[PDB]
RNA sequence: CGUGAGGGAAAGGUGAAAAGAACCCCGGGAGGGGAGUGAAAUAGAGCCUGAAACCGUGGGCUUACAAGCAGUCACGGCCCCGAGGGGUUGUGGCGUGCCUAUUGAAGCAUGAGCCGGCGACUCACGGUCGUGGGCGAGCUUAAGCCGUUGAGGCGGAGGC
RNA sequence: GUGGAGCCUGGGAGUGAGGGCGCGAGCGAUAACGUCCGCGUCCGAGCGCGGGAACAACCGAGACCGCCAGCUAAGGCCCCC
RNA sequence: GGAUGACCCCAGGCGGUAGGGGAGCGUUCCCGAUGCCGAUGAAGGCCGACCCGCGAGGGCGGCUGGAGGUAAGGGAAGUGC
């Protein structure tokens, strides 16, 4: 059994936050949140509300066992960037593309 | 007991029950063909000059079939020549029944 | 009328890309580079079927010369010899000889010798 | 200067090699004696306001 | 039918004795020895060949007025890193490293004529400790 | 490249931009410029000789005649406008529409009646033609229309 | 965008029907997980299909003494599908991108980051050969006119 | 002498920067990977193949496709090969 | 050879840039079509180690897709990057 959960649209960039879910995949529920909690990343925020969303799926929607979960499965999608002008000196203008992340978090049950 | 053979211009080893594509023969399925012998070794040792005079190789046309097709290909640079064939060996499947001498 | 691309270059390209599956990087994934890898692994193909003839048989001359040695000669002298011989037996099935049936490959080595 | 500038573009294997150091290492984490949840060692506890067996902190 | 290829065979160890022997004559064979090319199942792409085993490498005899004349050269890759060393100075420090270079230099290039190099075991002076695995003579 | 919308100005300068040397953007080089050599206005139309038509028409009555498929009428009995009359008639005349046919006649009323009919296109002969005679498998006709036939190939 | 004359875009598609997801759950929200609707929800409104570049997660094979246009030929190994095949590639052989322009380019000469789509020998009227037919000392109509409403006929002025 | 010979009529071209080499000269200095003609050749277009270490035009030889068959060419046959 | 393209045999040719010629494939559209294929699934998409074709391609099968598509034979081009 697993359960998921999804944050789509997160305004930040894929591979920064890729770097936060690296730390955690493979890892049991409780020790995910004890290092999100003291990754100093901004990405570890937005991990850690996936994370425990996902947890929350699987106990109330899931029948899972919270004292079981593991992080089965973490990864990181681009969304849409939202594409900004950047000035630049001799009338030049760049284009920033602030990047947006889909963090997918899914929590499969160690037994016993 | 084997015999060395020859047939499509090029020579095999061959042992009764040992399947053989060779170039393509001449011959509808089902049928038999004797095979030239180069060579008989094993208990004897016959040696052909160049091949054994009372000697064939019995062997049965199982049919026939074309390779799987090679892409014989040709590209010249900086001179848009460039060149696509197919090629499917045309080829003949045999049972090796029987080395006589 | 009009009769726009629509769906015949794409066709195209995904015959050549799956041509070039397996192929490092772009090579692979972008056509262009792709069907230039495909030119020349097309040469390679052709230009090799002809070198493989030469690479088996070079392959098997050393192997008859090793075999050769073993019995006192070398292999121009034993050709030589089938040659007078009038033995026909190719180098393909000559170095099979050499190897597997080593009692075979000794009597041609006798009338290799005697011939001459 | 005369502006250098990449001569190539980087393959994603050259790329994704120059970032084989890039692997984040968890934080170091140590059970707090009296409440015994985890936080970094030589930090006073920010569950439950103990460092050196004292309280030192309100929580 | 498709030509034969070996599965692995257990090498065979030789001993040649290189005293009075041409340097680049000796070589030759050693290099021959190397790829196995001696066998008639030799198959150029695996290591078949023998492990050869060289006693006396230092007494190996060099014609004309080589002793002084052949110069050994090595590259450092800093300016002015060019080091010449004679035929005779190396034999009076490392008399191994001759007959070493002469088959080294008759191998082939790559991996597989990398290790065929290890392959063989030179030594100055008359003994030898691969007395473990038993080398034959070799008469060359 | 003349008739689109835009205007005729060159977008940058020749020289010195490091883009591609560019005129208006109706070149037909710029997406949403004009076409090259795209379709105009045209007369496919062309005076096929007199004589030609004439022997095409005389030569399609022929192949239909010379297969049996050709049939002339004195009149059509109870047709007088209605499809099911035109129906009627049909079935008696062994035209039960298992088979295409060109209805010729000078006849309004015949004409409106077998006109709804999918198996029959319908005719006045001073309109026989020989794409509807080769694209019907029957050819049936007032023996008014034969008349104006025999005298159109005249 | 431009002082202005003026320049001048991009941007279509849920579903048969909103039945446009009550309510519960995590979350500040966004978002999601259930529940419900629907034939279909990877039709959920960032909505038909959903290619490619591109990014990522999982797996198979491989790789830290090896020298390169990245392939190709051979053999072996491992994995997969069920004397065969597919994937991978260890060693061995061979191996100077593509296009353009040139006497000559892998060339250290041009162009190209990569992908998708747009993107260049046409039409009219004359001409001249060839060709498929019609008629042949003759061939042919043009404009118009009648007819049709994807029906054809007339029209000999004129042209050759 | 029956050849992708030739002749005749007509249609379509492209080309009208050549280059190396051998031989015959001129120019140059009995210089030039020079230059300009003649005869030939090859590359051009045979940067396809073998040899020449590598290398358009030197030697060998004109690649319709396949073969894990054979003979040779130049060049080779101590090892790399 | 048979008897005019039925296939079969014999022989000889078949490197190729500019270029000439020939035979084909595919795209859009028209006639064929008041037809035919189609929810028992159109077009398109993603695969295929299968079949046919020298090739351009065409089939077939699985998945996707959800409503179109269109033969033999001809016709016309905004026809292949
Ligand atoms: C280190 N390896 C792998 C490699 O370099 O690709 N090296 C080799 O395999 C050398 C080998 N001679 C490459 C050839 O097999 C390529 N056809
Ligand atoms: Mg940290
Ligand atoms: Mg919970
Ligand atoms: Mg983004
Ligand atoms: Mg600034
Ligand atoms: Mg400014
Ligand atoms: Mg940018
Ligand atoms: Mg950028
Ligand atoms: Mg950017
Ligand atoms: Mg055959
Ligand atoms: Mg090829
Ligand atoms: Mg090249
Ligand atoms: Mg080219
Ligand atoms: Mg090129
Ligand atoms: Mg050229
Ligand atoms: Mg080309
Ligand atoms: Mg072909
Ligand atoms: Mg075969
Ligand atoms: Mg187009
Ligand atoms: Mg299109
Ligand atoms: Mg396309
Ligand atoms: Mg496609
Ligand atoms: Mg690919
Ligand atoms: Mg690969
Ligand atoms: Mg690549
Ligand atoms: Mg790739
Ligand atoms: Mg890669
Ligand atoms: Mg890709
Ligand atoms: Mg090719
Ligand atoms: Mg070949
Ligand atoms: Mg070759
Ligand atoms: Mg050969
Ligand atoms: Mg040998
Ligand atoms: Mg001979
Ligand atoms: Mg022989
Ligand atoms: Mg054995
Ligand atoms: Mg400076
Ligand atoms: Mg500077
Ligand atoms: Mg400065
Ligand atoms: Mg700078
Ligand atoms: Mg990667
Ligand atoms: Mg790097
Ligand atoms: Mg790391
Ligand atoms: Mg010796
Ligand atoms: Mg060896
Ligand atoms: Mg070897
Ligand atoms: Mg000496
Ligand atoms: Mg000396
Ligand atoms: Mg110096
Ligand atoms: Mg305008
Ligand atoms: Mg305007
Ligand atoms: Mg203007
Ligand atoms: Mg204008
Ligand atoms: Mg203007
Ligand atoms: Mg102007
Ligand atoms: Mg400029
Ligand atoms: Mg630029
Ligand atoms: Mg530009
Ligand atoms: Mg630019
Ligand atoms: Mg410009
Ligand atoms: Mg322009
Ligand atoms: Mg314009
Ligand atoms: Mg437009
Ligand atoms: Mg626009
Ligand atoms: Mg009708
Ligand atoms: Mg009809
Ligand atoms: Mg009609
Ligand atoms: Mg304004
Ligand atoms: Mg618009
Ligand atoms: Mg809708
Ligand atoms: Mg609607
Ligand atoms: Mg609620
Ligand atoms: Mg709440
Ligand atoms: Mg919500
Ligand atoms: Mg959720
Ligand atoms: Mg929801
Ligand atoms: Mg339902
Ligand atoms: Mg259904
Ligand atoms: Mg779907
Ligand atoms: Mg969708
Ligand atoms: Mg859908
Ligand atoms: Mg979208
Ligand atoms: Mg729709
Ligand atoms: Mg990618
Ligand atoms: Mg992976
Ligand atoms: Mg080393
Ligand atoms: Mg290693
Ligand atoms: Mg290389
Ligand atoms: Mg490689
Ligand atoms: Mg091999
Ligand atoms: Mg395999
Ligand atoms: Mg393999
Ligand atoms: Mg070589
Ligand atoms: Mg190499
Ligand atoms: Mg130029
Ligand atoms: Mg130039
Ligand atoms: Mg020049
Ligand atoms: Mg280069
Ligand atoms: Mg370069
Ligand atoms: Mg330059
Ligand atoms: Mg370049
Ligand atoms: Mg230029
Ligand atoms: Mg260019
Ligand atoms: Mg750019
Ligand atoms: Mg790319
Ligand atoms: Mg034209
Ligand atoms: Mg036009
Ligand atoms: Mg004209
Ligand atoms: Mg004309
Ligand atoms: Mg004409
Ligand atoms: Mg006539
Ligand atoms: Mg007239
Ligand atoms: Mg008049
Ligand atoms: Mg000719
Ligand atoms: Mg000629
Ligand atoms: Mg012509
Ligand atoms: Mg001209
Ligand atoms: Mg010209
Ligand atoms: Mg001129
Ligand atoms: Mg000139
Ligand atoms: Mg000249
Ligand atoms: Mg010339
Ligand atoms: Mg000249
Ligand atoms: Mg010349
Ligand atoms: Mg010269
Ligand atoms: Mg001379
Ligand atoms: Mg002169
Ligand atoms: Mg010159
Ligand atoms: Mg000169
Ligand atoms: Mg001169
Ligand atoms: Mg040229
Ligand atoms: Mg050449
Ligand atoms: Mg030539
Ligand atoms: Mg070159
Ligand atoms: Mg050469
Ligand atoms: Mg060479
Ligand atoms: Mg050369
Ligand atoms: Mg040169
Ligand atoms: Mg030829
Ligand atoms: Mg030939
Ligand atoms: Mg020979
Ligand atoms: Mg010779
Ligand atoms: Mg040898
Ligand atoms: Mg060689
Ligand atoms: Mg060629
Ligand atoms: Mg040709
Ligand atoms: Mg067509
Ligand atoms: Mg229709
Ligand atoms: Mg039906
Ligand atoms: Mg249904
Ligand atoms: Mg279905
Ligand atoms: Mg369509
Ligand atoms: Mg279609
Ligand atoms: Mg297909
Ligand atoms: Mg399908
Ligand atoms: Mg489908
Ligand atoms: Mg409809
Ligand atoms: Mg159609
Ligand atoms: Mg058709
Ligand atoms: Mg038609
Ligand atoms: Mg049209
Ligand atoms: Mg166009
Ligand atoms: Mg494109
Ligand atoms: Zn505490």
């Amino acid at each position: 059994m697993e359960a998921k959960a999804i944050a789509r649209y997160v305004r930040i960039s894929p591979r920064k936050v890729r770097l936060v879910v690296d730390l955690i995949r493979g890892k049991s529920l409780e020790e995910a949140r004890n290092i999100l909690r003291y990754t100093n990343k901004r990405g570890a925020y937005f991990v850690a509300k996936v994370l425990e969303s996902a947890a929350a799926n699987a106990v109330n929607n899931h029948d899972m066992l919270e004292d079981r979960l593991y992080v089965k499965a973490a990864y990181v999608d681009e969304g849409p960037a939202l594409k900004r002008v950047l000035p630049r000196a001799r009338g030049r203008a760049d284009i920033i593309k602030k990047r947006t992340s889909h963090i997918t978090v899914i929590l499969g049950e160690k037994h016993g | 007991m084997f015999a060395i053979v020859k047939t499509g211009g090029k020579q095999y080893r061959v042992e009764p029950g040992l399947k053989l594509r060779v170039e393509k023969l001449d011959a509808e399925p089902g049928a038999t063909v004797e095979l030239p012998v180069l060579l008989l070794g094993g208990e004897k040792t016959v040696v052909g000059t160049p091949v054994v005079e009372g000697a064939s190789v019995v062997a049965e046309v199982l049919g026939h079939g074309r390779g799987k097709k090679i892409l014989v290909s040709k590209f010249k640079a900086k001179v848009q020549y460039r060149r696509k064939k197919g090629h499917r060996q045309p080829y003949t499947e045999l049972l090796i029944k029987e080395i006589r001498g | 009328p009009r009769a726009k691309t629509g769906v015949v270059r794409r066709r195209k390209h995904k015959k050549i890309l799956k041509l070039a599956k397996g192929y490092w990087g772009l090579r692979s994934k972008s056509f262009r580079k792709a069907r230039e890898t495909l030119f020349a692994a097309g040469n390679y193909a052709y230009a090799h079927r002809k070198r493989r003839k030469r690479d088996f048989r070079r392959l098997w001359i050393v192997r008859i010369n090793a075999a050769c040695r073993q019995h006192g000669l070398n292999y121009s002298t034993f050709i030589h010899g089938l040659k007078k011989a009038g033995i026909e037996v190719d180098r393909k099935n000559l170095a099979d000889l050499a190897v597997r049936e080593p009692q075979v490959f000794a009597e041609l080595v006798e009338r290799a010798k005697a011939a001459q | 200067a005369k502006h250098p500038v990449p001569k190539k573009k980087t393959s994603k294997a050259r790329r994704d090699a120059r970032r084989s150091h890039h692997a984040l290492t968890p934080p170091t984490l140590v059970p707090c004696p009296e409440c015994k949840a985890m936080k970094p060692p030589h930090t006073v506890c920010p569950e439950c306001g103990y460092y050196a067996g004292r309280k030192v902190l309100e929580v | 039918m498709k030509t034969y290829v070996p599965k692995q065979v257990e090498p065979r160890w030789v001993l040649i004795d290189a005293e009075g022997k041409t340097l680049g004559r000796l070589a030759t064979k050693i290099a021959t020895l190397l790829r196995g090319k001696h066998r008639p199942d030799w198959t150029p792409n695996v290591a078949m060949g023998d492990f050869v085993v060289v006693v006396n490498a230092d007494k190996i005899r060099v014609t004309g007025k080589k002793l002084e004349q052949k110069i050994y050269t090595r590259y450092s890759g800093y300016p002015g890193g060019l080091k010449k060393i004679p035929l005779e100075k190396m034999l009076a420090t490392h008399p191994e490293r001759v007959l070493e270079h002469a088959v080294k230099g008759m191998l082939p290039k790559g991996p597989l004529g990398r290790r065929l190099f290890k392959r063989l075991k030179v030594y100055a002076g008359p003994d030898h400790p691969h007395q473990a695995q038993r080398p034959e003579k070799l008469e060359v | 490249r003349g008739e689109v919308a835009y205007s005729g100005r060159k977008i940058w300068p020749q020289k010195h931009t490091g883009r591609a040397r560019h005129g208006d953007i109706g070149a037909p080089i710029f997406v949403g410029g004009g076409v090259v050599f795209g379709p105009k206005p045209r007369d496919y139309s062309y005076t096929l000789p007199k004589k030609v038509r004439k022997k095409g028409l005389a030569m399609a009555v022929a192949d239909r005649a010379r297969e049996g498929k050709l049939l002339l009428v004195e009149a059509f009995a109870g047709v007088n406008g209605k499809t099911k009359e035109f129906l009627a008639w049909a079935k008696e005349a062994g035209l039960d529409g298992s088979e295409s046919v060109l209805l010729v006649t000078g006849n309004e009323l015949v004409r409106r009646a077998a006109r709804n009919l999918p198996w029959v296109v319908t005719l006045a002969p001073e309109g026989l033609n020989v794409y509807d005679i080769v694209r019907t498998e029957r050819l049936v006709m007032d023996l008014d229309a034969w008349e104006v036939f025999q005298n159109r190939i005249g």
